[PDB]
């Protein structure tokens, strides 16, 4: 099974953009939690927001995307997180991971996507 | 609510020796911890999860250590395959934390 | 179970009565107080230690008991003062796959000493050829795994505990029961109640210089006669309500 | 550190406690009673060290054993504070507690003490090289011809560290004080010695006139005598004298005449003597304890 | 099955059992014997009669 | 002296009820002297089987 | 320090009769015993450890028996070819013992 994620382009600073994750050879399967993540060109490991593919999904975000991201699924396999208002700093590469326990939060991530570059520039 | 660090920055010895990595928390996760490891131009592959057990198709020579507050990563033999960058989880409470992750150690191997 | 978180509880008021939604099917069987009247109470300093264990190794957690938990993992001093608390769990910490994450000793050099934490992980020694960092034979990881097994009863379903230590001290409260603060009355038969220290009499202004670090007052039958309310830090003398005989 | 050899080297003298070193054993309140309590006090007439401070350098380490009083006859406030501990190195845990000219400052810590600790405006500390492992810190007021007295008793029961404390103006006077507690410390480390930190002044180092005196406690039974204000004003030792004793077992003062059955006497014994029957040979318990196979 | 907890090892048992009583002394303790200090106070042990 | 598992060793005292306190070993209630039992891994395993 | 007798030196019976060989110890040895046999120009194989479990390959014909102090050796049915010679081994303390197996008993089947 694999995890390709989508929706990576240069985009406009103070703009929006909708990446979406899909997968491929399963489906989002309640017991499992689909979760995000990204990464600075130079810098470590950061996390964004975190959705539980459940009957209620106990959708979880970090201090520093407290309402400038928004996670959501709109299917039985694609989950999509958008974000307005890009600045210069938010250009990394998204990892889209999936989770291995339904706690209501990110968990070991056992399976991670090839990950796509989003940029911002003028 | 809990904040993490990881020490030293950067490591290097030759081939024939021991890398040490620490992870130390602001509060005690017990035993909740994960080892990641990140190759450039590759998503991390999980590596330690609960602090001790070995991942699925990794070899032993990567050793977990520790409990509570204090996490120590210890590589007996490196083969210059295991130059990359490492990192680890608090898995215990993301209610209100700003990153789950540590920051970023990477370890050169001087062939 | 291993290693236990360890919280401190001060400054705060403590409510009983909460504790039912939170924690469903839970039995607060515990020592040196009786658990009825918790609420009128103080409590100087207050630990609460967690963790999770099994269904049948739920006795293990009280003074005087031996067992793998009690020796390897916690231990219970015998003069233990304060209340456990344990519910089962099995709807929040169990796992179709398996629940492979929480971790238990099974080998140790000797018992623990009460209220103490062992996170090493050093290989067990069990025979007499040095293991060398080897978990061959003779040479064990000190650290098991539970495997839970909700299909049996509930002996093995993951049951989490909470236990509670108290000191039970009446002056320098930090921690008290959810009771209000009723205003005082003076010059009445009243049954008052001062930082857990109950007793009826009339209560009135008194001219007795209390030092700024004394509390109560003795008469020479050792009982109190002058106490000092927690607010307004004010003095007051304790005179039991009119008696006599009747001709 | 700072190696330092200038102290005159002499033996301690010696001096009268009199009637010093009276404490309130507890938090109650109570006037106009004679009180019975049993504690660890300070005997009557005992011997308590003299130290003198003047080219006098008197620091030395001085066991702690039960609990210590601590008294000293002060003019411009040379003692600082003290060292507490076992060791006083990095192998095990130390207390300190020191007096600079802003408040107190109390710290228990894994500190590497200096051989000869002292402390030299004051714009010098040296006391330690290193104190990693810190445990406990605790922030206050400060605590403080001769004319000053200051008097502390140290108490080490249960993990809790006691001081009581008293100043006033003024070898020991002839006198009754009582002993207001001061701070409770939840520290509850191992305490067996202790030492003293004083102000060396500047001009070489010159050292100011200032004495103290050390004395130990002792578990005995004493008579204490509240007035109408709830003050302790006077105190009765109950195994110092016949007369003393005779005064405890009536629960008063003033012993009128007459004769009064005060105790009992006994012969302590003083040897230990055991007889017992004319065998030496060893039982085989090797043989059943270490033997190769044991049966099932 | 030394695998599993100590409760599935072997344990060595030996069981003594003894007779307390003070005359016809045939096993005692390994305390050594005393010289016969008579005429002073002294705490006496006649076969474990203190 | 004899050789039990770990788990049976509480089954030696008076009064106790058990396989072992039945059917191999039964001690008087009113029983006088003392019990030692110390684990002996080392001496009474073996890889093959006991 | 222990020794042990072996009794009766001879036996002979039918075929269809049933021989016991009597093995008693000096002290208590309780459980460890072993019953030898040897054929004549042979080297001896094990029958009997522990004292009541049968050796492998070895038919259901021979019965240990006793524990302690005395042993018996019961053979159910003799088919002419368990004409022989048989020992019993103490086996549980041999620090300072002259010889740790008893006499020699041999069998006569007649036939
Ligand atoms: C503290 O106690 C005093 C006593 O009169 C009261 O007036 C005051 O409101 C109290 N403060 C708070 C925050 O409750
Ligand atoms: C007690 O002090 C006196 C001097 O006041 C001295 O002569 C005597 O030796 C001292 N006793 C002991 C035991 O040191
Ligand atoms: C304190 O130290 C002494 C010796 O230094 C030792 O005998 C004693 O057991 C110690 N007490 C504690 C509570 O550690
Ligand atoms: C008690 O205090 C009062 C002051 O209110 C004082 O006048 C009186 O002398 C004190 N009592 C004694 C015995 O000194």
């Amino acid at each position: 099974q694999s995890l390709e994620e989508s929706g990576g382009d240069l985009v406009k600073p103070g703009a929006s953009l909708t990446l979406t994750c899909t997968a491929s050879g399963f489906s989002f399967s309640s017991g499992y939690d689909m979760c995000w993540v990204r990464q600075a060109p130079g810098k470590g490991l950061e996390w964004i927001a975190c959705i539980g593919t459940g009957s209620s999904g106990n959708i979880y975000y970090a201090s520093w995307a407290k309402g400038r991201f928004t996670i959501s699924k709109t299917s039985s396999t694609t989950v999509t997180l958008q974000m307005t208002s890009l600045t210069a700093a938010d250009t990394a590469t998204y990892f889209c991971a999936r989770d291995d326990a339904d706690y209501a939060g990110p968990d070991y991530f056992n399976l991670w996507g090839p990950g796509t570059l989003v940029t911002v520039s003028s | 609510d809990i904040v993490m660090t990881q020490t030293p920055a950067s490591v290097s010895e030759p081939v024939g020796g021991t890398v040490t990595i620490k992870c130390q928390a602001s509060e005690s996760i017990s035993n909740w911890l994960a080892w990641y490891q990140q190759k450039p131009g590759q998503p991390p592959k999980l590596l330690i999860y609960a602090a001790f057990t070995l991942a699925s198709g990794v070899p032993s020579r990567f050793k977990g250590s520790g409990s509570g507050t204090q996490f120590t990563l210890t590589i007996n033999g490196v083969e210059c395959a295991d130059a990359a960058t490492y990192y680890c989880q608090q898995t215990y409470s993301s209610r209100d934390v700003d990153n789950v992750f540590g920051g970023g150690t990477e370890v050169v191997v001087k062939g | 179970v291993y290693a236990w978180n360890r919280k401190r509880i001060s400054n705060c008021v403590a409510d009983y009565s909460v504790l039912y939604n939170l924690a469903p099917f839970f039995t607060f069987k515990c020592y040196g107080v009786s658990p009825t009247k918790l609420n009128d109470l103080c409590f100087t300093n207050v630990y609460a230690d967690s963790f999770v264990i099994r269904g049948d190794e739920v006795r293990q957690i009280a003074p005087g008991q031996t067992g793998n938990i009690a020796d390897y993992n916690y231990k219970l001093p015998d003069d233990f003062t304060g209340c456990v608390i344990a519910w089962n769990s099995n709807k929040l910490d169990s796992k179709v796959s398996g629940n492979y994450n929480y971790l238990y000793r099974l080998f140790r050099k000797s018992n623990l000493k009460p209220f103490e934490r062992d996170i090493s992980t050093e290989i067990y020694q069990a025979g007499n050829k040095p293991c060398n960092g080897v978990a061959g034979f003779n040479c064990y990881f000190p650290l098991r795994s539970y495997s839970f097994r909700p299909t049996y009863g509930v002996g093995h379903q993951p049951y989490r505990v909470v236990v509670l230590s108290f000191e039970l001290l009446h002056a320098p409260a930090t921690v008290c029961g959810p009771k209000k603060s009723t205003n005082l009355v003076k010059n009445k038969c009243v049954n008052f109640n001062f930082n857990g220290l109950k007793g009826t009499g009339v209560l009135t202004e008194s001219n007795k210089k209390f030092l700024p670090f004394q509390q109560f007052g003795r008469d020479i039958a050792d009982t109190t006669d002058a106490v000092r309310d927690p607010q307004t830090l004010e003095i007051l003398d304790i005179t039991p309500c009119s008696f006599g005989g009747v001709s | 550190c700072v190696n330092l050899t200038t102290r005159t080297q002499l033996p301690p003298a010696y001096t009268n406690s009199f009637t010093r070193g009276v404490y309130y054993p507890d938090k109650v309140f109570r006037s106009s009673v004679l009180h019975s309590t049993q504690d660890l006090f300070l005997p009557f007439f005992s011997n308590v060290t003299w130290f003198h401070v003047i080219k006098r350098f008197d620091n030395p380490v001085l066991p702690f054993n039960d609990g210590v009083y601590f008294a000293s006859i002060e003019k411009s406030n040379i003692i600082r504070g003290w060292i507490f501990g076992t060791t006083l190195d990095s192998k095990t845990q130390s207390l300190l507690i020191v007096n600079n000219a802003t408040n107190v400052v109390i710290k228990v810590c894994e500190f590497q003490f200096c051989n000869d600790p002292f402390l030299d405006m004051e714009s010098e500390f040296r006391v330690y090289s290193s104190a990693n492992n810190c445990t406990f810190e605790y922030v206050s007021q400060p605590f403080l011809n001769f004319k000053n007295l200051r008097e502390f008793v140290f108490k080490n029961i249960d993990g809790y560290f006691k001081i009581y404390s008293k100043h006033t103006p003024i070898d020991l006077p002839q006198g009754f004080s009582a002993l207001e507690p001061l701070v409770d410390l939840p520290i509850g480390i191992n305490i067996t010695r202790f030492q003293t930190l004083l102000a060396l002044h500047r001009s070489g180092w010159t050292a100011g006139a200032a004495a103290y005196y050390v004395g130990y406690l002792q578990p005995r039974t004493f008579l204490l005598k509240y007035n109408e204000n709830g003050t302790i004003t006077d105190a009765v030792d109950c195994a110092l004298d016949p007369l003393s004793e005779t005064k405890c077992t009536l629960k008063s003062f003033t012993v009128e005449k007459g004769i009064y059955q005060t105790s009992n006497f006994r012969v302590q014994p003083t040897e230990s003597i055991v007889r017992f029957p004319n065998i030496t040979n060893l039982c085989p318990f090797d043989e059943v304890f270490n033997a190769t196979r044991f049966a099932s």
